[PDB]
This record gives C-alpha cells, structure tokens and sequence, in this order.
C-alpha cells in the first residue's frame, strides 16, 4: 500500500 | 559547477534585514524573526532546518512572498528560511523532467522554459509568484482551461522534513505508484505550503509517454493570443443591468466548460471593483483571452462576448488584439498596500440572490478605497482528473469567485475587513456565510488562504475550515502530516493538523 | 550537475523568433536574421560562431539589446547569437572572483551579489542592460566616484575567438603578469562589444590580496543612501540664472572630484530635460545620492546642493530620504520609444560660449518630443587609473554629458536627429563638431556609441571616431583586433579595424 | 487588463 | 529621479 | 459607525 | 603605352583653379570648391570620388560644362572632379564598340568618328557640350529624326560608384539582357548625370550583329548637307501672320515626323527671338538641313518651306547651300551670358491660347536684353523604341520646345526671371505652369534641367518635377539608385532620391 | 557680457 | 561606575617601591628612580607628566617591563610612570572598536577577547609583554602570517603630550584619513615607545565596514592548532649538514611567504642553540604550528617539516598534536636573568657566507651560558601594506633574525656580549656589522632595539641606527615628534630627534 | 616549544 | 562682466 | 645564485 483509490 | 552560494545567517544588524523582512507583498503583515537564513542548496536547508529544531525556534519559508496570509509575516515566525538563491531551471536527465526551484518567481519560469524548450505551465498571472508557495498549492492561471492545473503536471519533489527524533532528512518522492514516498508526492499536487517540510525541487512533466524530448514533455504555449476587455460604466449598470450581466456570464460559464469545448483555449475575468486612478487593473471590466493558433479564435472571442453583454447597455466592447506569447515581459513584484482576499469555487452560476448581495454590497462601500469581485475562469482540463487523484478536491468548477478589498492607510483596516467580510457572509448567507460545497459551491482553494474560514463568529456553517479547501482529500492529507512532519515543526493558522 | 540549456536555432517561422528579433531596447534599430541562436554553454558559443564562419553570414551577439547603435539591429546581420541563457553568477573558487555570464541583466548581478555575499560592482543604473556589452564597454555608474569603473574589477575573461583558418577557439585571459593572453584581457577593459570574439564569461574582482573571503572580493555597497532630487522650473529661468547653474555645477565638480575628496561618496546628475507628462525622468532636476554611512553625509550633501543652487531662484530642495540599499528593485524592462544619444567626457566645465549653445537649442525645440542635457557625475576613484592601464583613456574627467532626444512617432525621425545634431554641433563648434580632446573635452565613451562620430559630414574635426573614444589606447586595440580577429568576422559600424 | 501590474 | 524607470 | 475589528 | 596623366589636386592657390572654377557655360552659376580634382583614368577617378567620401565634401563632376543648371557650380558644392583630362576616342576589339571617355567635347567626338572610320553619333549641336553630361542624359540633334538619340547606341557604361560601406567600386554595365549590372546600363540611357556615380567610359554600338568590322558599329554621317535658314520680319509681324507661323510650323511636324517619313532626313527649329546685333543665333528665323544624299533632298527642303511660310508676308528665303559633313569643325564658345531655359516636349501644335500667350509675351519684353521660343525638330526614328527600353520616356514626341531669356548684366537677372516664368507659366496655365503629359505635351527631357520645376509656387500642378522628367520610368530609375548610391553621395537640385 | 557669438 | 584607584607615589621608604623597581625582565638593567607613580587613569597621568615637567626629572613609562634595552631601568631615570593599574579591555560603542589599556599583559588580553568575543590580535607569544611598549612598537607573532601585525588592525590612541609651553594635553588620534591628528596615530603604527608621549588607551579594530557586531572587529582566532617540533642533534653534525638545514629552511620561507600562500597559516622558528639542562626553549629545535580549522593542515605541517630536513637527518620527528587555542595559559612573566639580543630582518635566506659565520660562532662558544640565533617566520598578511600606510617599513620580509646571549652570573656580562657581538658582526661583516637593507637585509625592528646600532665602533656601514630601523618612514616620524614632542620630554638612547 | 615559558 | 575672476 | 650543487 501508501497510493489511495477510491477504485 | 561551481559550489553554491550561502549559507547566509541575516540577523536585524546586517544591511540585507530589511529588504528580507519586508520582501512579502502584502503589507497587512510584519514580523521580526531573530534572523533570516539564506539557503543556495538541499544541504543548506536541512542544515537550517535542523538548526530551528534544536533551539526551538518557530519556522516558516519564504520562495515568492505572496501568501495572501501572516503565514511568514507575523510576530511569532523566529527564523525565516530565505530561498531566494534557489532559481535553478533545467531539463533533468536522470528524471526525464524539468527541475524547477522553489526560489523562481513563475515570470522567471514561463521565460526559460520557453527561450530553452518552447513549453510552458498553466500557472498564475502574476510574475513575482513563487514556485516554492504556487506549485504546492495548485496553482493555475489563463492557460489552465486548456492544460489543467500545474499540480497535473507535477512528476516529484524534494523535500526537507524533520522526523520523531527532530533529525533533517531529504527526501525525493514521486508520482511512481511503486515510490515508496509517493503520498508525500500526493500532498503536495494540492496541500498547500508550510505544512510537510520544505520543498527544495520541483520536477515538472506530462504524465504521458513522450519519449525523451524536452520539448515534449510540457505543454506548448500558443504563439499568439486574441486578447480583448470589455469595459462596463458604473453609472448606466443599474440593479437590472448588473444581474442580466451576471446571469448571463454565468450560464455562458455553465454551458462552455467542459473539457472538450472548443472553448477550453478561452479565458476571462469579470472584475466587477470600483475605479481607482493609479491603478489600471480596477473598475469593472472584463479582459479576454483565446488561443490564437486556431482558426475559430476569432468567432470564439465574439461568441464569448455577446453572450456576456447581451442586454447590457453600459458595455464597451473595443477592437480585439493579438499579442505574442511573452511578448510584454511578465510584471515583476515586490511590497504592495495591505489587502483581503476572501474566495469560493462555483459549479454553477452565483444564484439570483447571490447575484443581488454583490450588488447591494458593491453599492454600498463608502469609505472603501478598492473592493470588488472577480470572476475567474476555470474547469475544462483541469475537470478531467478524479477528485482523490491530487490534493485539490474541485474537479468540477466552471470558476473562481475571489471577493477582494484592498487599503491605503493602516488606520482604515478594520473599515475594510468589515465590508468585505459583509459581502462575503451575505453572497453565502444560506450556508452560515462561507462556500460550503453543494449544487452551487464548492468550497476553497488553499493558495488564496483565509483565516476568516476558522473563525466560528465568521464561519456558523459547522464546516470546518479544512473541509472547505479540502473536502474528502482532508483525511489523507492528514495522514501525510502524521507521517513526515510528526513534531508538527512547520504550521500556521490553517496548516494541516497532525 | 545538469547539463546545459540550448543550441536552438530560432528561425522565422518559429514562434520565439519575433520576441528575440524584437529585443533590443531603442526601437530605431530593426533587422530581419535569416536565424537567432540561442546558447547555453561556452561549447556551444563556439559552434555557433564556427558555423557563422563556415556560410559566410554576417554576426552579432545580444546580451542585454541596449545598444545606443544598430550593432545587432540592422538589415545586414543574418545571425544573431543571443545570449539569454546565459545567466550564471556565482563564486569560483579556481579563479577565486566572481563568476558573471553576459546574458545577466544587471538587475539580476545586483540582487545576487548583495544577497549572496554583500557585494556589488560599481555599473550602470539601467536594471535591464546586459552584462555582454556593459563591461567590456566599460561600464559606470552611481558608485564609480567611490569604486571606479567596473573594468577596474575585470579578473578575467573567457572569449571565443576566430583564427585565421576559420576556427572557433576559446582563450582565458587574466589580467596577471606574465599570462600569455594579457593583451586579450586588457582589450576588454573597455574596448567594447562586438570587436574581438564572444565573451562568455567575466570574472570579477578587487585587484589586491584579500585572501578567499568572497565577500572582501568586490566592493562592499553602502547599507542607506542619503537622496534628494532638486527640481527647477523652467518658466522662471532666465538667460542669466541658466548660465549661473550650469557656472555653479560645472565648477563644483572642478573642484571636488579628485580620488582623495570626501565627495568621492556622492553622486548626482543634472538633467536639463522639457517635462514630458508620464515620464517621470523627464524635466529639469538633479538627483542626488550620498553615501550614508560616515556622520558628514548630510553635510556634503547639503553643501552641494547650495553650491550648485547659489543664486539660481527657480530651484526647489526637498528634506532628503535615507534610503536602504536595493529597497526597490532595478525596474526594466525592454523595448522602449525611439531615441538618438550623442555623449562627450568632460575634464573641466563647459564653457561660457558652450553653455549659450545649450541655453539656445534647448529653449528653441518646437516639435521635440523629448529633448535633454545630462551632465552626469564622475571622476573620483576612476581616475587613479593610468589612462594605458585599461582600454578607458578618460582616467581626469569630472563628467560625462549627454546629448539626448528621443521621439514616440517614427515620422518625426528626421525633424529630432537633426534638433540633436544641431545641440552638439554647436556646443562642438570650435572643434568640428566633436568633443575632441582638449583642455575641456575628453572625446567619447564607447558605451555611448554614435555613428555621427564616423560621418564626416557631421564630425569635421579630421580626428577619426576611434581616436575620439580610445585616444592613445587605439593603437594597442588595433594590434589586439589584427592578432585574435584576423578575418574581421566581429564588425559594426564603429568596430576596431585590423 | 488581465496581466497584473501594479505599476 | 535618478533610478531607471519608463514606467 | 461600521468599524469591526478585533485587533 | 605611357602612364596616364593626372591625377591633380587644384587648390585655390593653384594657378589653374580659376579657370577649372569658371569653366561652366552659363555664367548665372558661381561656386566656390575646396579643391578641383583633374583625373586621368578610371582608378584616379575611384580615388578621387572615395576621398570624397572619407572627407565629407560634396562632389560634383564636370566634363564638359555645360549644365543648362547650378549642379556643378554652387556654394554648397565642394569638391569638382574635372574630367578633362579623360579624351580617349577609339575602336575597342574587347567590346566590338567605340570607347570615347566623358572629357570629350563633341565636336572631338564626330571629327574622330569621322576620319578614323566614316560614322557618327546622333548627338547635339553646340560643338562644346561634354560627352559626360550629354550621353547619359539623352543626348539629340539634327541627326536624331533619322539615327534616333545617342543612348540608342549606348553598348556600355563604366561607373565608378560608392556603395554602403562607401568604398569606391568599377562597375563595367552593359545592354546585353543578362549582365548582372543591366539595371545600371539602363538607368545612362536617359537618367541625367550627377545620379549614379561617375562615368568614366561610354561603349557605343549599333544594337545588330555585324561582325567585328568598326566601319558600320555606328552610323554613317551623310557625306553632304543642304541647308537654308529662312528669316522672318519682326516689323511686319502682325499677330495674324505671327500666328499662321505657328499653326503652319506645329501642324507640318504632326504630319511629318514618322519613322518612315522620308522628312526623317529633315531637321529644323524655329527660332523666335527678339534681334540682338552682334549675337548671330539672335532673331527671328529658321535654319533648317537635310540629308544631302537623298535623290528627294532639294523638294524636301523646298516642301517644308513652304508649308511653314504660307500665308505668312514677312518670311524671307535665300538660295539653299550644299556643305561638306563637318566642313567648318564645330566651336564654341567659352563661359557664355547668363541665361535661363525651360523646356517642354510637343506631341502636337501649340493651341491656339498656347500661340497667342508665345505672342504676348514676346511683344512685351521691354528691359530684355535676349528671350526667345524655340521649337526644335524631333521625333522620327527616336520615335521606333518603347518608352520603357530606354531611361526617356517620351517616343512620340515631334518637336522640344525651349523657353529662353539671356542678360549681360547681373543686375538684371530678376527681371529677366519674371519674364521667362511669366512667359512659360501662361503657356502652360491650364496644368499648373508646367508642361502635364497630356494630348499636347509630353513633360521634360532632363539635358534642359529646370530647378522651378521642383519649386511649388512656380508648379502648382502638384504633378512632381521627376515625373515631368521621366513618367513611367522614374520607379526603375529610383531602384537603380538605392541598388548603386544607397548613401546618396552623387546629388544635386533634380536628382534621383533612393 | 560673458557668452561669446557672433549674432 | 567607580572611581580609579590610584594616584600613588611610591618612594623608597614604600614598601611597594622594590616591586616596583625591580619589574623589568631583563635583570641586566637597572635604576633608582626618586619615586614611582601609580596612575589608575588618563587624567592621573596627565597630571604625573606635567609634574615631571614643572620639576625637570627625566621620566620613562612602564607598562609590561619587557624592554630589551635600558630605556625604563637606567641610573638617569627619575621618576617611572608605572602602568599596572591601567587594565581595562572592552568594546567601546563610541569608536566602534575595542579599547584595550597598556598596563594588560598580552595573557590578559588573549584570554579576554576570546572570551568575551572569540577574537583576538596578532601579537606575541611571551604571555608577560605589556600592550604599552608591544603595539606601539609594531607587535607580531604566530599569527601575523595570517593576520598582519597587530598596528594592522590600531585604530586609534589617546595619547598624553607635553605642548612647548609644558603642559600634558590628552589627543586621541585616529587612522581616519581626516583626522587632525592622523599623523600621530600613524606613528603609533611601529614609531616605538617613549618618544611621543603617554599611551593610555589603544582602540583596536579591522580597516573594513564589518558593522557594529564585535564579534566581527578583530580576526577570529583558530579554534585548535596542529603542531610538532623537530629536534636537531649538536653531535655528529657537520658544517655541511648544517648548513644544508639553514638553506633549506630559508629557501622554504623565501617561497612559502606570499600573501596569498596556503602557508598563511603555518608559523615556524628555527631556534639554533645550545642545550641548557633545566631551560625547555634552549637547544636545536624547530617548533611548527599551522591553523588546524582547514583541511589541508597535516598537508602544510607535512610539507614544511620536509622540506627543512631534506637531506638532514634530525634527532626527532614526533607525531603532530592538536591543540585548542589558549589551551593552557600562556606562563606569568616576572624578571629573568641577564640577556643580550641582537635583529635583523630578512627578505631571502642568509647567504651561504653567513651560514657559515653563523656555524663558526656557535661551535665556538666556550664559556657561554646560553647563546642562540633564531629564525623567526614572518610575512604572509603582514607583506599587503605598503611601506609608508605604517611605521612598519619591512613590507616584504620573510623572518626575523635574532642574535641571542644570555648569562646568569654578573660577572660574564662582558665575554657573553663579546661573543654575541662577534657573531653579529660575522654575520653582517660585508655591510660594517648590521642589517644595511640590501637584496638579503632589511634593517632592523624596533621592538628589539639594540644600543649597539648607533655606536660607531660597532656599526661601521655609515647607516645611522634610525635608518636601520625606520628606513623610508624616519623623516615623516621626526616631523610627528617635533609637532607633539617639542621640548624632547620623552626620550632615551635609541629615541626619535625631532 | 614555541610557548614562552620561563620554567 | 559675465566671465568671473578674481584678478 | 646561477651555480648548482648539491649541498
């Protein structure tokens, strides 16, 4: 992780 | 390569203090930091950082000096970090980018950028602009309706951030989904300054493949502009002429902000002030730009034009303009009379109601050397990002509403700040007087901070003020805080809280 | 370490061309170059140089575009290389001086010299004029009464030169004993731009041992100038009290410009100017500045003003201004109005006869937009200099005069050369035309250049222009020129010959 | 206008 | 005067 | 009046 | 094969100078030169004229003296260079044409032609005008109805022009359509002298191939004459009878200048003078001659009398005369009176208005000493090329008609001014005072130079001088100009302006 | 006087 | 604010008076002054001067009591003005320079400018020297290769003089170009004590505009040195190794002594004497030092110690120690045993000729107590100042040179002086016995004076002992003594005549 | 050495 | 007078 | 000087 979204 | 210049230590006995003290261009604020420090490299600013750590002192960084807030001016700074000989602009190799330093004014870079390579960024007007405050921030200017903001165009930067222990570290993080610092990157596409550290480099570029070409990794200016103002007379715009002028400004804006109008390569400003003599950028007007380079330049310009004024009688319209890019060097900068800047986005066009309070409050400013309202225009490319993928939430405006006084003597400050608060608190009345995101508004943007927005006698929304800059960005930014800066060494009245 | 900025080669249809066509500051001058050759590096200097040799097409340098002549700006240049990416300024520690690129205005060498390291060098007040042509034409300014001239810390020079086989070669050249380049170093002590190759870099520097400490290696600017600009009118002066000012003027600096005078720390220039609405340099007056740092500057301040004012009625002395140095900054610029200026050194006053001449042109200017008389103030620490130790010969003036007119319609062209023309024809009369050199004049400055010099027509001494600007220094040049620019590639309208 | 200033 | 200008 | 503050 | 002569600086010390000064024709012109140059070969003359550049003293050239006005002789003009020395008249096999150098008067010229090889050239009259001035100009006389005019044989031209740089160059120009300089050929078929550059060798050259055989390069002079001169009686010069002659006269040259008239072997010219005793060229009278070969000769010369004196009393006709083809060797004449001429050209008859103003004036002519009115025969094969082949414009022109007054004293130059003035400005009053191309006039032919064309209170037809003298061609003319004198350094009253 | 000429 | 102890006359019934009397520290001199005052400030000075005027008695100042001749302690003296209460050190804000009192030792001085300011001056090393005879006299020591003589950096001094009416004046006479009393300042830069008047104050300070910082108004003082003595062994050494050793040193030193030398910041001396069991600075040895703040430092120590021992095997090497500065106080003073030292200046090493005579007399020195030559670094900084602009004429030495002998029985005086004589005498036998300046000499130093020089049998070069000291500088000294001394109130055997 | 002294 | 001194 | 050696 440490990159966000929202997917 | 010749080493670089300082470290320099100005303390209030050396020649240099004043002009460094006072190099902020708002003269609302002062301060008289014990010293400031000069820095011409990474290594110099860590040093300097790490200096303010260990005796305590309470930091802040100066690139361009135009923070429109007592971020660096205020009486409990300590220690000013000075990045005046930071200026570097180059092509960067081992990052297939362009280095930009925070210590650049965007005249210096919109010159060098393009005499070297023919490209540009679509950042502010205003030459004295720092890069240091300006790209962090999100900045944006005329060209941003065709490119995008220049946060779209930020590929990394270095940054100088103090961990738990209170030790200076450097760190380069970059857009690289696999970069480990890649949320420090994020912060920055959009978070404002004097929250993370202090951001040595920028490196700037299409996120898009180009290949290795300098010249194609940013974009390219238009040659030439059609440019034009429409001047409007005070003395014919009575209540029903004001409102159809912003009416119609308004839906235009609505209709002609997607970003694949032929219109992305127009700009305006509708600057609705009182005339002052010095000053040629007061008085209501509204100036005008399209990219030259295509054929229906001229159409789009008269399109724009008549749209705005039909049915406005005390409009002038003069002859259009087409102007070089670059050609007049951009400003220059430096201290100028103390102002308010209040501001909100729209999504859609001022209703009728809030059409009517610019008008009543525009109208009633006796006493007031210049107040006005002005009218930026914005979306197009800069609405084809996702809102969480930078720091700027906004992705779907059509403009910048920007609600300004300014003053020449210190006496009539509190005169000032009132009427402009009015303003804003009545154009926003149905939301407890501040831009609260919803059909119409769309909250704040950091690089035009305001105080005002923390303070709940000004602010009866219940939004917070980060809220309104932020929005749902606002708990990841925080996280960010946590994470680099975790002594909370760099703050001010609107920095991100730990 | 990045690599370097450049080659481009800007042709007609590139869209920088009409910018870096247009550059130049006195809209007289126009040329229309097959191509402009931006660089950005010493390597690529020479390659644009080699290339101008190999196709036979004629060259100019642009540096800062404020050539008084059409050096660059004329119908037959074909290449211009523009030097505009070349803007470093920093400390070398292998030549242990100042490092300055000719494409610097200096504006920009000020504000880094005295940020950086609490420096200055002692040149012109003209913020955009460019570091290429201004020293090595040996420029002045304000400081030069307490410094000397800004050659008197030329170190050194890096020049691309053409031998006689067509190449392009790079030569450094101090000014050490025994450097086997000295006479390329002493011809660019003010020998003037466009003669003998390209400067690409400048080193500065005091002339004594002062060890490594950069900041003792330049001149230290005063921390507070005392200021005051006397203003006169002209509606109240007669005949008589013009005489007596111009009496009073011209002799106070007979007497007070000796290397050794307190008065080496003051400066001032009287300008004998019609008043032009929004031209604020425009009018009859005389700035002041004084060194602020000794306790006597108010009283050499006020004792030259009452010299010169000393029964002169139409004189107004306001309270003079400490201000900071660099308080604000140098503001230019660009292209500005069309203008023709005419110069003269002067070692002792202007004559009765020579002040009639003045008084005479000057209130006969029926259609001159602007026409003015500088008698601007020099001398002091410059003339400690042997006149054969630079390429300046002028090492016993008290001043230098200016001859200007300057006009806003290109129309008007002739009817102001020739109101110019006449002024310095007839304050010349006893001599041709021309301030030969005699016990009052002291010929010409090559920063100033004018073509009339060269015109037989208008000078009709028999003393050829180049013995008017270098006096007893030409011959020394003209073996310099016949040694490093054997084919005469470098040439323009008052060009050393071979 | 639209350029800036403040002259 | 005495400073440059044209403003 | 019409003052405010608060300083 | 000797060195040539010269070159001679004749200062005003110099015993030769007051004779070189006063070798001008018309005593009405005085001037004052620093020095005459006298030059005997072409590299003489390019020293000569580049001296004068580097000096800045305005250059006149003379050849033969004869300027009808003040170009050569002027306070203004500072420097002569006098050809005379410069006669050479030979066959040059390089060329396949005849090589005859400006100082050549022409009688030189037709008596050399003559014995070395039986040809001529279709040049003037007065045995003293000088080849420099008269070939470029045009140059015509009795020959010229049935050779056309000298620049119809003009192979080539030498100059010696100045260019930007002001360095004296040769330039060999010649006919042939692709010479490099064929501009320059063309601006000396008619351009007039004191324009280009100095002429130093005229090539002259029937257009046809014929061999190398100099015997038929230009035109065989007819081996007799026959001439007469009728005589007309001012006493019984009634108005009636004054203008018969007129109308008779004008209406015979409409009908008979053709080029396949057999009346192109007829010349003459109406000579309407007031009687001057002891002045031979004086009267009222008529000469006329005619190609002596023809069979038709005697009914030629008695057909043309008597159509121009029919009806008219007071004519007068004496035997006709048969001579030898330079049988008496043309004068003349030394420095003559003081005159002044105008000149028009006549497609048609002077109108009836035209005829009775001629009348007027000549019958009130009290304190005249000379004035007269002659029409001179033109036309025929002048009048086969275009009006563009050659530098004159007029080809179809019948008669040149010259407006003449003459004083023997100084005193009295004003009124004698007034009288031709008055005298040329009735006869031209319906198109401003001067001779419009229009049905009856043709403009001016620039050998009769006439400075009150050029003066707009004498022309009020705002119809400039130079298009009187040149019309269609004046805009190649002008181009050849700036292409060869771009620094103007050849000028005079009526010269050609880049 | 002081001036020069000559008128 | 108290008041001054003092004034106290001290008779030889006190029992202060033997304490008094005996301070000097060379025991080969003394006296019995009638009494000894005490004087705790200016104005108690002033009045103990005037007393000795108004009573005729020969008066001599004593400060440190280091003299090393019989100016203070000879049988002529009467009263002694003793400075030991005068001891203040301080910044003084009204000179903008440290006020340092003659009655400090140079211990007291050392220890109290590095900790109150971390500066320091370039004076001696003998921890006991008083200020009063030290700077007047042109004081140097370890660090005036880097720094300059301690009168480089003499500000001002307050001096008492006797006027010709005898009556004691306070001046205070300042380096500033237009101070009345400049030039008695100026011989306070090296003129020697006891010849002008009473020092009371010295301000120190740099030449440049450093501000009002103290911190910056004297040279910053090393933080730690790097050092090592070499020792040399009497046994075994040949006069050709010896030899070889003396011109490798001074062969090193005549390279190494430039201004602009990295070998600034080195000091050595080389110290050739003979052994002495419980007397650590005896015996053969060179003790080195070098500025150990620079990088280069082990390099410099390194360099230097091989270059002397160069084919000279020394009896040890040790490893090089750091040191802080000041690390252990330098040790007390008080009065040591009977010594005579004899000077010179060098500009290059001692000839080969003067090697030897050098080698002969120290291997001939039966008897002798302790006898010694020294060779003592100098040069680097001190060599920037002209001549003239101090006292100081040696402006381009590279040592000091100094002839010593010392005994500790009375009764040896006379075979000690003997030898140290003879030596001397050796050594300068080509130019009578001293340091004529020539291309190896260059006089003598006033600090170290020496009777000898002006006695005819011993100096025989007929150079007068003041030309040997003073050189160029002794006539405007003179002027200086006749203006403020003119009654000759302050002299002994070696002091300026007016 | 190179101190003073004396011991 | 218009020329100065002093004699 | 203008000798050699080595000493």
């Amino acid at each position: 992780x440490y990159x966000x979204x929202y997917x | 390569c010749l080493p670089p210049a300082g470290p320099v230590k100005v303390t209030p006995d050396d020649p240099r203090y004043l002009n460094l003290k006072l190099r902020g261009a708002n003269s609302r604020f002062n301060g008289e930091p014990d010293y400031i420090h000069l820095v011409g490299s990474t290594q110099q600013v860590a040093d300097a950082v790490e200096e303010t750590v260990r005796t305590g002192k309470r930091v802040a960084v100066r690139s361009g000096g135009h923070c429109f807030e007592d971020f660096v001016d205020n009486p409990d700074v300590k220690v000013i970090i000075d990045m005046s000989l930071l200026t570097e602009i180059a092509y960067d190799p081992s990052m297939n980018a362009f280095l930009i330093e925070p210590g650049n004014t965007l005249s210096e870079v919109y010159e060098k950028l393009y005499l070297g390579w023919n490209v540009t960024i679509p950042g502010g007007v205003c030459g004295g602009v720092g890069v240091g405050g300006h790209i962090c921030g999100g900045g944006y200017g005329p060209l941003s309706r065709q490119f995008g903001s220049v946060v779209d165009y930020l590929y990394a930067v270095e940054v100088v951030v103090v961990n738990k222990q209170g030790k200076a570290r450097v760190i380069v993080a970059t857009r690289e989904r696999d970069d480990p610092h890649h949320d420090l990157w994020w912060a920055h596409t959009g978070g404002g300054g004097g929250n993370f550290g202090v951001v040595t480099k920028y490196w700037m570029r299409v996120p898009e493949d180009v290949g290795r070409n300098p010249e194609r990794l940013l974009p390219k200016p238009p040659a030439t502009l059609l440019t034009s103002t429409v001047t409007f007379d005070w003395a014919g715009m009575t209540e029903a002429a004001f409102s159809r002028l912003l009416r119609n400004h308004g839906e235009w804006y609505e209709r002609n902000s997607g970003p694949d109008s032929p219109y992305t390569g127009l700009w305006s400003q509708l600057m609705i002030g009182n005339e002052v003599p010095g000053m040629g950028e007061s008085g209501f007007m509204m100036p005008i730009q399209v990219d030259a380079t295509r054929p229906d330049a001229r159409r789009l310009l008269d399109a724009h034009i008549e749209a705005v004024i039909d049915g406005v009688p005390p409009a002038e319209v003069p002859e259009p303009i087409e102007q070089r890019w670059l050609a007049s060097t951009p400003g220059r900068g430096g201290r100028g009379p103390a102002s308010k800047t209040k501001a909100g986005y729209l999504r859609k066009r001022l209703t009728d109601r809030q059409i009517q309070a610019v008008y009543e409050n525009m109208t009633h400013m006796d006493g007031i050397d210049y107040g006005a309202v002005w009218l930026i225009g914005y979306g197009g490319k800069v609405n084809t990002v996702d809102p969480a993928a930078t720091a700027l939430p906004q992705r779907d405006a059509i403009l910048k509403v920007n609600y300004i006084t300014g003053w020449a003597n210190p006496g009539n400050e509190a005169k000032h700040l009132t009427w402009v608060r009015k303003l804003y608190a009545d154009v926003y009345a149905e939301t407890g007087g501040v831009p609260v995101p919803n059909d119409v508004s769309d909250g704040a943007y950091i690089n035009y901070p305001d105080s005002d927005l923390a303070d709940p006698g000004l602010n009866t929304s219940g939004v917070p003020w980060h809220d309104l800059y932020y929005k749902g960005n606002h708990p990841r930014l925080r996280k960010v805080k946590a994470a680099y800066d975790p002594r909370n060494h760099f703050h001010h009245a609107l920095s991100i809280r730990p």
